[PDB]
DNA sequence: GATTCGTATC
DNA sequence: GCTACGGCTATACGG
DNA sequence: GATACGAATCTTTTTTTCCGTATAGCCGTAGC
């Protein structure tokens, strides 16, 4: 078969997941098998072949023959369409016949082949149906682990109806924040595998192809090939894929494997701090731009590049220069988001970053813009202004505007309510101003 | 029936022969055809050269009366998402051809407006059913265009007219519509034409409404600028001579003269005194900087419109500051 | 009964003044049949409008108009969807038939018109759309564009429809028409006047005639019986007199920050316009003789930046008091 | 009336005539020898021989049974979340008697296209049936398969063709169907290409049409130059006075629109060498700002004019 | 209520801080049939809202003040519910078509549009008619209509004049295109002076006995008010209830909290002149928008509030007062207002170092 | 990509 | 022989 | 004992097409 389906692991100690991680996922599994566990889901995410399954089935494979009340898992399957069945309930009645897998039948339920989340009705639908897991007031239901994969979707879509679903596919979008703060629910955030796992694991394969290897006079290149494998992917799965491509080869094709999307502070901190891969901004841009312009064109990122580029020296560079960044930042907010303006704004802000660059800089930490928040105390001020209009139209017949509002409504209206009062609203409109 | 339409559209060719200015994609199509295989083709250029004139033409000829069942001709007035590709194309592209021409042909005109998607599906509509069915491309903007689909397509290039082409066929309107016209009057109607027919052809039709007796009456520049509005050759040279050499009272009140004389705009003023500094041996390299950069910003403030007066005196003052670089 | 601007709209197109250039050619196609494909392009208040409706009028009557005609303006939507549809149907429809007495008394050409004003509006994709409907049909339907800005059209479009620029009415095309409007109106005006008002309104002359109501509706509410003087109409214009002109000339040839930032937060109490005052500034400053050449250029420059930045809608004190402490450095 | 156009009546048939990418041609031949093909996903630029080597691969790998072990489904078709759910599952369920070492291949042509619930399906998809049946994945962006898929994929990536291999390709093209030719006729035949087999072959065949002889004069005089060679040329010229003799001799009065000169004037600039960051960051502004006053209205050749200016302005300073 | 509405003008002959207006206005209301459509502009607070109520009541007699809400429900393109308020009356309609956001398009494409194609015949009356025959619209806000409610409405008041007239209240008209300033005739409202301001507080405390020590400490309320007479009414009940209905000249005036925080700002910028001044800065500025207050008043605000600062040369003012014309530009063509309003405070740092 | 805390190992 | 109502199916719409 | 390595943290508020469900119209069949 592949050498990722034929070299699978046969038991934990085989597996390529640090020990750590492993302690606290074995764990939070075995108090899941309890009478009355505290959590009911234990959600996995991470990034592609971080071995979230590979963990899951061969822990079950010795935690469910322990807790059986006299072996292995029961996945769903999303692609089964049955006959009398709408497509909606087909996960619904995938629950309602898992939740009889309690003791005598036990077996941990993994949910790893998601339902279509891309459609809202259905997504909505999977968001109440685990809700209603997590509220259930069975006495005993079944331990249920649901695998999340992180990856960003790609460019798609092409309506500006993009929702977060459209951006990134990860836990924050396809569930809600009930579910991810629920008390009954666990999440263990899942790594890319390090170089010393993938190392030993590419090893061991390879001391299992020894024979082939030496026929092929591939057998003393294969320390630089792992080495390579190693240091450019951190996915389990594909490193197999590419040294079963390389050793069954017999050419001078060259070593390529999968490519891995940066992360939004990932992005911010190459703008910010620039890459230790290569010393040519340019190029470094370019590329991030090629790989990555889904995230590089959202308005988010250049927010985050304002509220970040003061964390160079912890706030101890020159006046000038922040001034410079700014006027750039304001200059491309009026380019209407053209390619231009973003491949403008970033460019400025590596070349100011990098002539002020010195050794021995103590950087800062990022962090994400506050606009979200800003924007939902402008909601709250709407809400307290028209409370403040609809409660003022009766009592007082008399219309005024919003802009008048947000001016000398909400300062001097209250402060003559409560002050009438003190011998109908009477606070401040959208809470006092500070500073 | 054609007596009652524009000329615009009333002197459409109807044959290749008809087609003037692009010489070498009409004396390579009508080799396509006669050797029987047109491969896919992809007509680029300027709006008014002749493409889909060419097209249609071309069709004419391969198909003669079977031009109806088929040619398939979508353009932007049609729906022609991905379902519509997968679809009405496909199907078109699949069926059989009655045994008639031996291909079909699909010309999606005004491509540049169809979305990635659906440029992304025709591609292998295009390069499977290539045995019985050819699809022409019509754009003015390729950057609009897949480039796989610009591989996929033998690209033809309409450059704009030249003048000899623009002669050649006033004389055959000139001729059917029984109208005079003088050299500086057609002179005037090439270097405003800008390389477009269907300009000519506008302005020569409102040459022809503003003469009072369309015979025995010969249409002359002062008819053609009065009829589409644009400045003599005259006052453009009068104001660029007010402004770089008289004070500046005397060149306000000249291009104000100048401008209310003929109710002149400042656009094809600005336009005119361009052109004219074009071809000035500057001799600085800040001049001609200092006055495209200035210029060109005026234009864009006039096509938002503002204050006319306040408009004049920049273009004055924008000239007059870039040339005392010069000396 | 009406305001003035509807009372006097232009019925027939002998009454549409100071275009003639497309007036004329308007008037041949009334013999014949070929009407081109129209782009009405020129200042507001020009007669675009009055010009078009004119013209359908003396084109069809007032019978075979609600017919023969499909009016589209900013006021209804014009997306994709609507361009491809509704204006393609109307295009693909067939002429109706004239009855005896449209015959006998309309030239009824064998076409209808479809009127799409202010396109200026449209996006690139419905004005995409419309190029093969005009081309197409064009034997059958014929298509108006108006628009104040010619480059908001894309030039697809504009070169299929043939271009006619409404020159701005200024006091030596229009005086004869607000002259017409004053005597039937029994208006009474020293002289001078009716040629301020058409300086005052730039190229407008729906303006104009609204300044002039306003005129008369002061000069019969205050009931002497007298002439109708350009001080009012200045007054009722927004035009900044000229004692308060030449104070702010005088606080800008001092340079002193202060008292200019002072004298303009006073003036902003007012309530005058900024486009009005940087205007009267732009005619005081490049006309008089007592500057030299470079500091007409400089501020001729000042000026424009001002006016650019007013028009897309800024504060006006801001834009004013720097363009006043500019021109006190110059 | 019944000649195919000699792009598709030379289209390989065989591994061995696939030109450029040696080592990857190579790898292919020797897949297609022993049998055990792996998840693939072939990327590159349009027009090297991407799909021309999957099919040629399914066909040598399969052969008498290429008609039923072969699914190809491309943009053309509907790949939807149900087709991947039906027809793909149905045909990977599907049990046919293969040689040894052989397998179904699903070709997926154009994946970069498919939505992104198609793909997540396409994940149980091969997850289930990966030892019946192999999915090559053909794209011309890699990063639209989601990373999930290219971590069960073997990605090949084909580079660019060279100018010997088209040359090579030219000239058994010129062998089969005796055309006549000369050195320099084919030298900016294959400088029109610009790395494009496709495009090689409609100019050759365009230039035989047309005249019958390959010089360097009807070549060009069919064939244009390609405008990103224009615009850097203008871009990176010294002194404003040839810059603007360029844009308007070789852009303007050719029939390139305002917008396609500002567009590939951006490219580039992103990819030009030999100039600083700050002059080229300020260069990238400058274009910006002029993309937006053409997407505004205003495409005249005045804005074109004040751009190169304001560029010669900041390389001199 | 509030002495602001309490003591409102009702009448055209209620008016007294304008005599030239007045008589304007009344030289309008004398035939009201050609009335045309109107466009009062000038300073906030001056009067604009109740002389264009006075208009109404003088046309249409009383009862124009007798408004009701009737609230409104609109759909956009992608089916959304949009809710906008219409406080009407028997005889004219208010909209804020700039409360429901950049869809105003919508509304005044159906609601105008419907309201301009009823004629209003009521019983008989197809003639004409001094009152009930047209209907007056009044556009609170017109600085706001983002471009294209604008260009929906140049026909719609043009075609539909006999039915309709609008009369829409506005300041600093240069958001406004310049077709709809030709269809309109141009009202001028200026500010009340520091003696009608002090004499309208006179006459307040007047019918209101609050026990004035002096009439200088109305004229100080005048000077802070910079011409808004409900800032003035406003400042007058605070410092009239926070002294138990009693003005010492020794009271001080009450400004609004986000002018001082503004001068705070100021005095912070002048003071330090670092990154880490900028960011608290930056979080200010935040703070400031999460209250809805418009980011073109804030730098308006800020820069002549960095103008009054003696310790600033002319050099520095002249910098300062070009920094905010070119980013009051900015944010005029601009989406994220925060880029703008941090880059004028880095840039004034940047030259006052 | 940066800092900070915590291991494992040579 | 005829009719009404439930089940099957094609189509416009929501998000 | 020095150090490389590794984990945690640094995050969220117009237009087009597609996927599954809703719904009314038409045919089959029980029956009175
Ligand atoms: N030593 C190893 N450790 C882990 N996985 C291994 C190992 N050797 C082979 N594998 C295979 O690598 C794959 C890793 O699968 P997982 O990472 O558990 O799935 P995953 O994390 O959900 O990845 P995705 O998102 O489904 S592509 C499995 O097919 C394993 O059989
Ligand atoms: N070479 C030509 N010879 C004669 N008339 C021409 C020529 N090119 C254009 N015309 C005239 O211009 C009209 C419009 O040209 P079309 O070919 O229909 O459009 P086009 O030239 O393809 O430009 P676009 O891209 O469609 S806006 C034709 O109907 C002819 O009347
Ligand atoms: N040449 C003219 N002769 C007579 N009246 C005119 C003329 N031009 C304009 N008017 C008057 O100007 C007023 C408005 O004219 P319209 O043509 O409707 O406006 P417009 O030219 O379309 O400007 P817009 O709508 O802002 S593009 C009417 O009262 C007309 O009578
Ligand atoms: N290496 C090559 N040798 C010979 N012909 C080639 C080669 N590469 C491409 N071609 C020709 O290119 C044409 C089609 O090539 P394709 O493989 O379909 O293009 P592609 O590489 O798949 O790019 P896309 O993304 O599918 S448009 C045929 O005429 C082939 O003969
Ligand atoms: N002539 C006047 N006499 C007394 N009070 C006035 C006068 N004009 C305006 N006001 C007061 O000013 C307050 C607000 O005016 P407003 O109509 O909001 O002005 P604007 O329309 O310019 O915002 C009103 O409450 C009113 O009491
Ligand atoms: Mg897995
Ligand atoms: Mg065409
Ligand atoms: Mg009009
Ligand atoms: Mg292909």
């Amino acid at each position: 078969e592949q050498w990722y389906e034929k070299f699978k692991p046969n038991c934990l100690e085989q597996v390529a997941i640090h020990k750590r991680k492993l302690k606290d996922v074995q764990e939070a599994l075995d108090a899941m098998f309890l009478p009355n566990a505290k959590h009911r889901i234990l959600l996995l995410s991470g990034p592609s072949g971080c071995s979230k399954s590979t963990v899951i089935k061969e822990l079950s494979k010795i935690l469910v023959p322990k807790y059986r009340q006299n072996h292995k898992v029961t996945e769903f399957r999303g692609d089964c369409i049955v006959n009398d069945l709408p497509q909606m309930e087909s996960f619904s009645e995938f629950l309602k016949g898992a939740r009889y897998l309690v003791m005598s039948n036990l077996s941990l339920i993994l949910i790893e082949d998601l339902p279509n989340v891309f459609h809202i009705d259905t997504r909505r639908r999977f968001q109440q149906l685990i809700l209603q897991w997590l509220y259930s007031s069975e006495p005993l239901l079944p331990p249920l682990v649901i695998c999340i994969t992180e990856c960003e979707i790609p460019e798609n879509d092409n309506n500006y109806r993009k929702f977060g679903i459209d951006y990134t596919f990860s836990a924050e979008t396809i569930m809600n924040k009930e579910i991810l703060m629920h008390p009954r629910l666990k999440r263990i955030k899942f790594n890319p595998i390090n170089s010393t796992l993938l190392k030993k694991h590419l090893k061991f394969i390879c001391v299992q192809n020894m024979k082939m290897l030496k026929e092929k006079n591939k057998w003393n290149k294969r320390q630089e090939v792992i080495d390579y494998i190693a240091q450019e992917t951190g996915d389990i799965r594909s490193a197999i894929t590419t040294l079963q491509f390389w050793a069954t080869s017999s050419g001078s094709l060259p070593i390529s494997t999968r490519e891995s999307t940066i992360s939004y502070f990932h992005a911010i901190g190459k703008v910010i701090h620039g890459s230790h891969s290569t010393n040519n901004d340019n190029e470094m841009i370019n590329n991030l731009f090629e790989n990555s312009n889904n995230l590089l064109s959202k308005e988010d990122f250049k927010l985050g590049i304002l509220e970040n580029y003061n964390t160079f020296n912890k706030g101890e560079f020159s006046i000038s220069d922040a001034s410079s960044i700014v006027d750039c930042l304001s200059e491309c907010d009026n380019m209407n988001g053209l390619p231009e303006s973003n491949e403008y704004g970033l460019r400025e802000v590596r070349k100011t970053f990098r002539n002020i660059s010195k050794q021995g800089h103590n950087h800062g930490t990022v962090y994400f813009p506050r606009e979200w928040k800003v924007r939902k105390l402008q909601n709250s001020f709407k809400v307290q202004a028209e409370d403040w209009l609809n409660v003022s139209l009766y009592k007082y017949n008399a219309v005024h505007s919003f802009r008048n509002i947000t001016l000398e409504f909400g300062y001097y209206a209250p402060l003559i309510r409560k002050c009438q009062s003190y011998k109908d609203v009477v606070d401040r409109i959208g809470g006092p101003i500070e500073a | 029936s054609k007596e009652n339409l524009p000329w615009v559209e009333k002197y459409r060719p109807e044959t290749l022969d008809e087609v003037y200015g692009q010489n070498e994609v009409i004396t390579t199509v009508r080799k396509f055809v006669d050797e029987g295989k047109l491969p896919h083709l992809l007509f680029y250029g300027p709006p008014g050269t002749g493409k889909t004139s060419t097209i249609v033409a071309l069709a004419r000829e391969i198909y003669g009366k079977n031009y109806s069942n088929m040619v398939l001709e979508l353009n932007a007035s049609d729906d022609r998402g991905i379902d519509v590709v997968r679809n009405q194309i496909k199907d078109f592209a699949s069926t059989r051809q009655i045994f008639s021409k031996g291909f079909k042909l699909i010309i999606l005109d005004e491509a540049d407006a169809m979305t990635n998607a659906a440029q992304n599906a025709l591609r292998r509509v295009i390069e499977r059913y290539t045995k019985n069915t050819r699809f022409c491309v019509l754009a003015n903007y390729a950057h609009k265009l897949t480039p796989a689909l610009l591989s996929r397509c033998t690209r033809f290039r309409f450059q704009p007219l030249p003048q000899e082409a623009i002669e050649r066929r006033i004389a055959n309107v000139l001729v059917h519509e029984k109208l005079k016209l003088s050299p500086n009057a057609e002179k005037a109607l090439i270097e405003l034409s800008n390389g477009d027919m269907r300009r000519v052809l506008n302005v020569l039709q409102s040459c022809k409404a503003t003469l009072d007796n369309p015979d025995e009456d010969e249409i002359s520049d002062d008819v053609i600028y009065e009829c589409c509005g644009a400045p003599r050759p005259s006052d453009l040279k009068a104001v660029l001579k007010s402004i770089l050499e008289d004070d500046w009272g005397t060149a306000h009140y000249t291009l104000n003269k100048v401008r209310s004389a003929k109710g002149l705009a400042l656009i094809d003023l600005i336009e005119g005194i361009v052109k004219i500094l074009e071809d000035y041996e500057l001799q600085n390299e800040e001049t001609r900087v200092h006055l495209l950069t200035k210029l060109a910003d005026i234009e864009y403030s006039i096509s938002k419109g503002g204050n006319d007066q306040i408009q004049g005196s920049a273009v004055i003052g924008a000239i007059k500051a870039s040339f005392e670089n010069e000396t | 009964q009406q305001p003035w601007v509807e009372k006097y709209r232009p019925k027939n197109l002998d009454e549409v003044t100071a275009q003639d250039h497309a007036v004329t050619v308007l008037k041949k196609t009334l013999k014949s049949a070929n009407l081109p494909h129209m782009l009405f392009y020129g200042p507001p208040g020009t007669g675009k409008t009055s010009t078009i409706l004119a013209l359908t009028k003396e084109l069809y009557g007032p019978d075979l108009m609600k017919s023969r005609i499909l009016e589209l303006n900013a006021s209804d939507e014009r997306g994709i969807s609507i361009v491809r549809e509704k204006v393609k149907n109307f295009a693909r429809l067939t002429v109706s038939k004239p009855s005896k007495h449209d015959l006998e008394n309309y030239p009824c050409p064998p076409y209808k018109i479809i009127i799409l004003d202010e396109a200026d509006s449209m996006t690139a994709d419905a004005q995409s759309a419309l190029r093969r409907t005009m081309e197409t049909y064009s034997g059958v339907t014929r298509f108006c564009l108006i628009c104040n800005y010619v480059t908001r059209i894309i030039d697809p479009l504009a070169s299929r429809c043939s271009k006619f620029r409404f020159k701005a009415l200024d006091a030596s095309n229009a005086i004869d028409r607000l002259r017409f409007i004053s005597e039937q109106e029994n208006v009474k005006c020293d002289d001078g006047v009716l040629e301020r008002i058409l300086d005052i309104s730039a190229g407008d002359l729906r303006r104009g005639i609204t300044l002039l109501q306003s005129a008369s509706k002061g000069a019969q509410y205050l009931g002497d019986g007298k002439n109708i003087t350009s001080t009012q109409v200045e007054e009722l214009a927004g035009v900044v007199p000229h004692d308060i002109l030449i104070e702010i000339v005088e606080k800008v040839k001092s340079g002193d920050f202060d008292e200019i930032k002072k004298y303009v937060n006073t003036f902003m109490k007012s309530g005058w316009s900024a486009a009005s005052v940087v205007n009267q500034l732009h005619e005081y400053y490049i006309t008089n003789d007592n500057f030299d050449t470079n500091f007409k250029n400089q501020i001729s420059w000042l000026l424009f930046t001002t006016d650019s930045r007013l028009n897309n809608g800024t504060n006006e004190h801001i834009q004013l008091l720097n363009l006043l402490v500019k021109i006190s450095q110059l | 009336s019944l000649q195919l156009p000699w792009v598709e009546k030379y289209r390989p048939q065989v591994l061995s005539d696939i030109v450029g990418n040696k080592e990857t041609i190579d790898r292919l031949q020797q897949i297609a020898k022993d049998g055990n093909m792996p998840h693939m996903i072939i990327s590159g630029m349009p027009g090297i021989g991407k799909t021309t080597s999957v099919h040629c691969l399914a066909h040598e790998l399969l052969g008498r049974s290429y008609a039923d072990g072969v699914l190809e489904l491309n943009a053309s078709d509907d790949r939807g979340i149900d087709v991947v759910r039906n027809q793909i599952k149905h045909f990977a369920q599907k049990k046919l008697h293969l040689p040894p070492g052989k397998h179904k291949i699903v070709i997926l042509d154009e994946a970069d296209s498919m939505t992104a619930g198609a793909q997540q399906a396409l994940r149980r998809t091969m997850e289930l049936y990966s030892n019946s049946t192999r999915f090559a994945f053909a794209c011309n962006q890699s990063n639209k398969i989601i990373e999930p898929l290219q971590s069960r994929c073997a990605i090949l990536r084909y580079s660019k063709l060279s100018d010997e291999d088209v040359l090579k390709r030219l000239l058994q093209i010129i062998k089969l169907e005796d055309v006549k030719y000369t050195n320099d006729g084919l030298e900016a035949i294959i400088f029109t290409a610009e790395g494009d087999m496709r495009q090689a072959i409609n100019n050759l065949q365009s230039t035989v049409a047309g005249h019958g002889l390959v010089n360097a004069d009807n070549v060009f005089k069919i064939v244009d130059s390609p405008h990103p060679l224009i615009v850097k040329k203008m871009l990176l010229a010294s002194n404003l006075e040839d810059s603007i003799q360029i844009l308007r001799t070789d852009l303007w009065k050719k029939g390139y629109s305002s917008i396609d000169i500002v567009t590939t004037s951006f490219r580039v600039t992103k990819n030009l060498a030999q100039v600083k960051e700050s002059v080229r960051l300020e260069m990238i502004k400058e274009i910006g700002l002029t993309h937006m006053r053409i997407l505004e209205g205003v495409g005249t050749y005045l804005q074109l004019a004040s751009m190169l200016a304001k560029i010669h302005k900041l390389n001199n300073k | 209520s509030l002495w602001v509405d309490k003591y409102r003008p009702k009448s055209l002959n209620a008016l007294s801080h304008n005599e030239e207006l007045t008589n304007f206005l009344k030289s309008l209301s004398d035939q009201p049939r050609d009335l045309p459509h109107l466009l009062l502009y000038g300073p906030n607070g001056t009067g604009k809202k109740t002389r264009c109520m006075a208009l109404l009541e003088s046309i249409f007699g009383p009862g124009v003040y007798r408004l009701k809400i009737d609230v409104r429900q609109f759909v956009t393109a992608s089916n959304r519910k949009l809710e906008l308020n219409v406080v009407s009356s028997p005889y004219h309609l208010e909209i804020t078509p700039s409360d429901m956001g950049n869809n105003d398009r919508i509304v005044i494409q159906e609601l105008l549009k419907e309201v301009a194609q009823m004629e209003q015949v009521d019983f008989q009356d197809s003639k004409d008619g001094l009152a009930h025959r047209y209907k007056c619209v009044i556009i609170n806000e017109a600085n706001s209509l983002t471009k294209d409610a604008q260009a929906a409405l140049r026909r719609t008041m043009e075609k539909y004049s006999k039915n309709i007239r609008l009369i829409m209240v506005c300041d600093s008209m240069s958001p406004i295109i310049a077709p709809i300033k030709s269809r309109c005739l141009l009202i001028r409202c200026p500010a009340p002076s520091d003696s009608e301001i002090s004499t309208i507080l006179s006459d307040v405390v007047t019918n209101e006995r609050i026990q004035l020590e002096t009439k200088d400490i109305l004229k100080r309320i005048a000077q802070a008010s910079n011409g808004n007479l409900r800032v003035s009414l406003l400042m007058l009940e605070s410092m009239a209830l926070n002294n138990e209905l009693a003005l010492k000249s020794s009271s001080p005036i009450i400004k609004p909290d986000w002018i001082i925080v503004i001068h705070k700002l100021t005095r912070k910028i002048v003071k330090e002149r670092s990154v880490n001044s900028l960011i608290e800065c930056r979080a200010v500025l935040y703070d400031l928008l999460a209250h809805c207050i418009p980011a073109n008043i804030i730098l308006k605000e800020l820069t002549f509030s960095l103008l009054d600062v003696e310790t600033l040369n002319t050099t520095n003012k002249s910098s300062i007062i070009e920094y905010s014309s070119v980013f009051d530009e900015r944010l005029s063509l601009g989406n994220k207002a925060i880029f703008h309003l941090e880059g004028f405070i880095a840039k004034v740092m940047c030259c006052l170092d």
